[PDB]
């Protein structure tokens, strides 16, 4: 994720 | 705040594409605010 | 022409540079994205305004200008493609076999692909090019990698  | 959209391409399936990633089998829960969590 | 079919970046700007906060799908005059991208707020498209129409924070989805139009479903069997539109990078197709989110209310396809947060809303496609869901609501597993639900609304 760079949870969204 | 200026929230705006910009076109980024056509939606098309790519023939002969790199297939990658695994396929996990997870037990999860979803709460009323849209959060998924591992169970 | 502010609602021509396609995939779009969702951007924010203040007095300085722009930031890509997500991605969405324009289909049949309706813009589709994930709730956490826009927080359900209005969008500008050129000189025009797109107003929120339908949404659900539990599904983490929102539609603009009309009801949710995307109705194709993962068949539970076939490989799919993420049409990833990452910040500052061109749209790219990534093919994968989904895994599964097993929940008390049933199974959901899930893709194990990792992208920046602003890739949220990128569409997931079946072999006919239909959008079977949007990427970007998921979990982080033990090793720090990511698994996204294939999030689809009800048409």
């Amino acid at each position: 994720k760079x949870k969204k | 705040v200026d929230m705006y959209i910009e076109r980024a391409g056509d939606i098309t399936w790519e023939k002969d594409a790199e297939v990658t990633g695994n396929s996990p089998r997870l037990d999860v829960a979803l709460d009323e605010s849209g959060d998924f969590s591992l169970v | 022409g502010e609602t021509t079919d396609g995939v779009y970046r969702v951007m924010t700007r203040r007095l300085l540079g722009s930031t890509q906060v997500g991605v969405g799908v324009m289909q049949e005059g309706v813009f589709h994205t994930m709730w956490h991208v826009t927080k359900g707020a209005a969008l500008r498209s050129g000189e025009g305004r797109l107003d929120p129409y339908w949404g659900d924070v539990k599904q983490d989805l929102v539609s603009y200008c009309g009801p949710w139009k995307l109705d194709a479903a993962w068949d539970g069997l076939s490989e799919v493609q993420l049409l990833a539109v990452p910040p500052g990078e061109r749209a790219k197709n990534i093919q994968t076999l989904p895994g599964i989110f097993k929940t008390k209310d049933g199974d959901i396809g899930a893709v194990a692909l990792d992208y920046p947060a602003g890739t949220s809303g990128s569409p997931i496609l079946d072999k006919c090019g239909r959008v079977i869901g949007l990427y970007g609501n998921g979990v982080v597993i033990k090793n720090g990698s990511y698994v996204s639900a294939i999030t689809q609304g009800k048409r």
